[PDB]
RNA sequence: GAACGGACAACGGCCGCGGGAUCCGGGGGCGAGAGGUGAAAAUCGGGGACCCCGCGGGGACGGGCGGAAGCGAAGGCGGCGGCCGGGGACGUGUCCGUUGAUCAAGGACGAAGGCCGGAGGAUCAAAGAUGAUUAGAUACCGUCGUAGUUCCGGCAGUAAACGAUGCCGACGGGGCGAGGCCAGGGGGCUGUGUCCGGGAGAAAUUGGAGUGUUUGGGCUCUGGGGAUAGUACGGUCGCAAGACAGA
């Protein structure tokens, strides 16, 4: 399923929209940042996200929207983060480690 | 040795129920703290703690068997 | 009939003991049934002591000590005569010499 | 008044699928068309919509869980961090 | 087919009386840069008796120094780890004495993440074990005894009290209330993290 | 006493002894020179006789190219195999020795598990 | 395990055999209104802004205590009233319970 | 032995030969009944009467200084709890391993034991119904 | 039976931390073998093996302590911390007051191997493949290797599941031990081994396998010469393997 996500500001209302994490309900507060909390339905930047907690809608290039883990089930574990070089590495739903 | 009439060494040697008759080990007793004019009264193997109320100080604390008496007591058998 | 009275083994108040792997034989004896020596001796052997004196670095080194612990299959134990073949009253015996 | 007395809610498919294939199903179909207790209003009210969507059809809660129970091995893992 | 190789010496921290306790060596290299890759991952574990070439009863662990910096022929190399000897390890084990082995995760003052392993052994107060809820005692008076000892030091004065076995004392006399042990030794340190 | 310390890390398992030579750190090989070069039967190279041949050879190499005195790291096969160093394990140190190397802190370095994997030879073992 | 405890797990069926309460949301806002209720239980399973609404008032009279309870309204059904599902219990009074 | 065990075990309370009216208390019988009737509504547990008369009152037994048992003091005054102290202390035993197991399935462990303290509940609520203690289509709440 | 007290506990379920070893990947060194065996061969090795040092990945497993020591109803349970749960013994002027013992039927648990679905796969390893041994060798030995071994949900329901010894209860000699609780007076309860006697026994042996022709505590089960045969038929259960029962 899909998320739809709405953002009010004081300026206008942003319609966002995402894939279904498991554990979205209707209400639910969700944050999309870059260091926001990571608690489940969030969005944020991988080097914020700690590692072997299971990530989906993964990123492929930043900002690019989303490329990995976007169809049912699946998920991303991220595996380490290069600190340096700013890399981090991911196991994806077929088993690759991905950097 | 005669089974009808046990000495008073062999009684308190062999286990309470095994006796000739059912003897406690167990008494009551009179606890003195010496801030404290009050005697406070407590079971011999006790599973509750007791402080004088008054001056409030641990008399004895709870044990295995026997409950353990806290600090300076006077205590004070009370059998009759 | 019943040969020993432990059995063979010392297992009482138990049901299972994990077993262990022989270090002769690599079978799957209990840690019970197991014949265990504990051999402690010298890393240098005792022929080679007075030519390790020359060569140490050290004034007053003491040559460290290894520790094992042989742990044998019934099968193997008396083949490398660990145990050593005793009477039907010698086999009530129980103490090291 | 059983009716069945093993196959249960497959004893709709009939004869038909084999029995290896009814008895897998049997487990699934259990699950995606039981009634779950609400976390929102506590009530045992949830059922499943469309696949992937459960609501509750007393408080109108309505949340994103499995295919054909309301919570997976992978999915409460998630939450439970 | 050997001469092409040249030597360098190893430089501890000041901790100990041997400041340079032996040579490594390694290839002529053109670069300095290529160097550092020879040399800069390379670590080696040095005895104490070595370390401290006087005594002998400290001669029980050996310290382990990882290379971090090469200047001119000379390899600066910081604390790795301690670890007991083998010799110890298997010396401070009997039977028929209950065995208690603690371990701790704890950063110093300094960001260095240190897991340090503790052992000891029940001692005659005929087979002197002790009940596990008084071993269950002594190691939560072991991991408060790691903690207040290296993570209110610096790794440098930390070191130094591994080679003067304080951590191992201050079991003794902690848990002797309760245990009386013998053998309270620090079998292990590694370094998992370092500040930078 | 202006002597350079190695390390002698010697393997002696049932079928072989290794009499290996290296730098202190351990990633430099000075000589390493075992039982199988030094006799032509496979039966014979975890013999004492080849250890002592091999420790020959690494001791005279291990002189020429500046180790002096040396650190002796004693070895079996260990994990789920023997422990207990081999056959050729003393004659190995002895010959070491006795051919110009003053050795200093002998260890005993078998890889010992904390319970280890499971081991060859099946459950009735390796009946022979 | 100890068989009883007095936690709140004991003291709250205590008060609801001897005492006066009332259970439910509407009950909860006309005694916070009248100012006669002591001790409010919910369960973390309740609305949030109804269970604002119930912190606030009893932050307006007297600081009334609200307890937020580790449950849900089929968890507190799991004490003395067990007829329904709990979502809230007014204390009027606690006639033997250590509650206040 | 135990009902469900192999233990052999012995620990038990010796009454004394002869009712000793405790000359130690100052209290009168019906200040005592009036006192264990306040622990009841209090919320204590016939068990927990007898104690905390004994640890704290020094009250031995209430039959030494009253001539009747704590049950039979609240079948007096009506205080006769719906479920008795025995029944109702294994219904809570029972009630909380079954909430231990809700979120701890794989505990065959204590499913045992359910099995077991259900069993000498099944037992205690026969001979309840056969001496009219409880009614006899009395259940236990699933 | 219930409560309580201070203890005790490899009792279980879960969560988290950790340990080194085996194997693999990768980098550096070394330079000819290594492996394996009773002996060899297969195998890997100048495309740099083995060995040495670092890093990495992954699964499995808790060595030493570890014992005629603990716990559990049995199967079984051994790194550490925490949570939830359980347990017996002891102690007690706590409660109830006969609520009990044993069991057809019935129910639950039940090692290994096996089966089903899912995940995983380091070691080991049925099958299979080889190299040998051998008169032969479908085996023992070497190497490799799938199921499996691992985890989760379920099935299955068997073992030399043994103490080859049903449960409950009364009584019965000393000695030595390393359990737990209590007491403080080589003490009492309760477990647990051991040794020597008594008695028993065909004997080995044995604190019950004693208190049995001086034969009677209760309750359940089983045996009735060997073989046929734990086989067949019928039945029930199981996905199957088969299990139960049973001539
Ligand atoms: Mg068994
Ligand atoms: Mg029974
Ligand atoms: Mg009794
Ligand atoms: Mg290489
Ligand atoms: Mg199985
Ligand atoms: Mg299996
Ligand atoms: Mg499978
Ligand atoms: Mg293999
Ligand atoms: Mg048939
Ligand atoms: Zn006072
Ligand atoms: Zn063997
Ligand atoms: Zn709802």
């Amino acid at each position: 399923p899909l998320a739809k996500i709405r953002v009010d500001t004081g300026k206008c209302v942003r319609r966002e929209l995402l894939v279904a994490v498991e554990g979205n309900y209707v209400g639910q507060k969700v944050e999309i940042g870059d260091s926001v909390p990571v608690a489940v339905g969030n969005a944020l930047k991988l080097k914020n996200i700690p590692e072997g907690t299971g990530v989906c809608s993964v990123e492929r290039r930043p900002y690019d929207g989303g490329k990995m883990a976007k169809s049912s089930g699946a998920y991303v574990t991220v595996v380490g983060h290069n600190r340096d070089t700013n890399i981090t590495t991911v196991r994806l739903p077929s088993g690759e480690k991905r950097s | 040795k005669d089974l009808a009439f046990p000495t008073a060494e062999e009684l308190r040697t062999t286990c309470k129920r095994k006796r000739l008759i059912p003897q406690n080990n167990s008494y009551f007793l009179y606890l003195r703290c010496k801030s404290c004019d009050i005697i406070i009264l407590a079971y011999s193997h006790s599973q509750t703690r007791r402080t004088c109320p008054g001056c409030n100080m641990v008399m004895l604390m709870p044990k295995g068997g026997k409950a353990r008496i806290e600090g300076d007591v006077k205590i004070k058998k009370i059998k009759r | 009939p019943v040969k020993r009275k432990n059995h063979g083994r010392a297992k009482k108040n138990r049901g299972h003991v994990k077993l262990i792997r022989c270090d002769n034989c690599a079978s799957a004896v209990p840690k019970d049934k197991a014949i265990k020596r504990f051999q402690i001796k010298s890393l240098i052997e005792a022929a080679a002591h007075d030519d390790v004196r020359t060569a140490t670095i050290y004034e007053e080194y003491e040559v460290p000590k290894f520790f094992h612990k042989n742990q044998y299959c019934v099968s193997c134990a008396v083949h490398l005569k660990a145990v050593r073949c005793r009477s039907a009253e010698g086999r009530k015996d129980r103490s090291n010499p | 008044s059983r009716g069945t007395k093993k196959v249960g809610i497959v004893g709709k498919y009939g004869v038909r699928y084999g029995s290896s294939l009814r008895k897998r199903i049997k487990a699934i179909e259990i699950s995606q068309h039981a009634k779950y207790e609400c976390k929102a209003c506590g009530k045992t009210s949830v059922k499943r919509e469309v696949v992937g969507i459960w609501k509750c059809k007393a408080c109108a809660f309505t949340f994103a869980g499995g295919a054909f129970a309301p919570t997976t091995s992978a999915g409460a893992h998630s939450n439970s961090i | 087919s050997f001469a092409k190789k040249e030597w360098f010496s190893l430089r501890i921290p000041s901790g100990f009386v041997t400041a340079e306790p032996g040579k490594t060596l390694c290839t002529k290299q053109n670069t300095k840069a290529n160097l550092e890759k020879y040399l800069l991952g390379r670590n080696f574990e040095v005895n104490q008796g070595d370390l401290n070439p006087g005594n002998e009863e400290s001669a029980v662990r050996k310290f382990r120094f990882i290379v971090n910096n090469v200047n001119g022929r000379i390899a600066e190399s910081e604390f790795n780890g301690m670890e007991l000897t083998t010799e110890k390890k298997r010396g401070i084990v009997r039977k028929w004495h209950t065995l208690i082995e603690a371990f701790r995760d704890v950063c110093t003052k300094d960001g260095y993440h240190l897991r340090v392993f503790v052992t000891a052994l029940t001692k005659h107060r005929r087979t002197c074990y002790a009940k596990t809820s008084d071993v269950k005692k002594v190691r939560r008076l072991m991991f408060e005894v790691i903690e207040n000892e290296v993570s209110g030091s610096e790794l440098a004065k930390v070191v130094k009290k591994l080679s003067v076995e304080k951590l191992g004392k201050e079991i003794e006399k902690k848990a002797s209330v309760i245990l009386p042990l013998q053998n309270c030794y620090t079998a292990k340190v590694k370094v998992v993290k370092r500040p930078r | 006493k202006d002597l350079v310390f190695g390390v002698a890390h010697i393997l002696a398992t049932s079928n072989d002894t290794f009499v290996h030579i290296t730098d202190l750190t351990g990633s430099e090989t000075v000589c390493k020179v075992s039982g199988g070069m030094k006799v032509k039967a496979h039966r014979d190279e975890s013999s004492p006789y080849a250890a002592m041949l091999a420790a020959q050879d690494a001791a005279q190499k291990a002189i020429e190219r500046g180790i002096t005195a040396v650190h002796v790291k004693l070895r079996g096969r260990g994990g789920v195999k023997s422990a207990i160093p081999g056959p050729g394990a003393q004659a190995a140190l002895r010959a070491l020795i006795r051919n110009g190397l003053k050795l200093g802190r002998v260890e005993d370095a078998t890889p010992t598990p904390t319970d280890r994997t499971r081991r060859k030879g099946g459950r009735r073992g390796r009946r022979l | 395990k100890r068989n009883v405890t007095d936690g709140l797990a004991f003291k709250l069926p205590l008060a609801m055999r001897t005492g006066v309460y009332k259970v439910g949301y509407k009950s909860a806002i006309k005694l916070l209104q009248a100012g006669r209720t002591k001790y409010i239980v919910a369960a973390a399973n309740f609305p949030s802004v109804k269970r604002k609404l119930l912190e606030y008032y009893a932050a307006l009279s007297n600081n009334v205590p609200v307890v937020i309870f580790k449950g849900s309204n089929n968890e507190l059904a799991k004490v003395c009233d067990h007829h329904y599902r709990i979502g809230v219990i007014s204390i009027l009074d606690d006639g033997e319970s250590g509650l206040i | 032995a135990r009902m469900h065990s192999k233990g052999r075990g012995v620990s038990e309370s010796t009454v004394p030969y002869n009712r000793v009216r405790p000359h130690w208390v100052t209290q009168s019988k019906d200040e005592v009944v009036g006192t264990i009737l306040s622990l009841s509504r209090k919320g204590l547990k016939p068990s927990e009467i007898g104690k905390i008369m004994r640890d704290e009152y020094a009250i031995g037994h209430v039959r030494n200084v009253t001539g009747m048992n704590i049950l039979q003091i609240l079948r007096a005054h009506g205080l006769a709890p719906a479920i008795p102290e025995d029944l109702c202390a294994l219904l809570d035993k029972r009630a909380g391993i079954l909430s231990h197991l809700n979120t701890f399935r794989n505990d065959k462990s204590a499913r045992y034991r359910l099995n077991l303290v259900e069993s000498r509940m099944y037992r205690l609520a026969r001979y309840y119904k056969r001496t009219m203690v409880l009614p006899a289509t009395w259940k236990p709440h699933a």
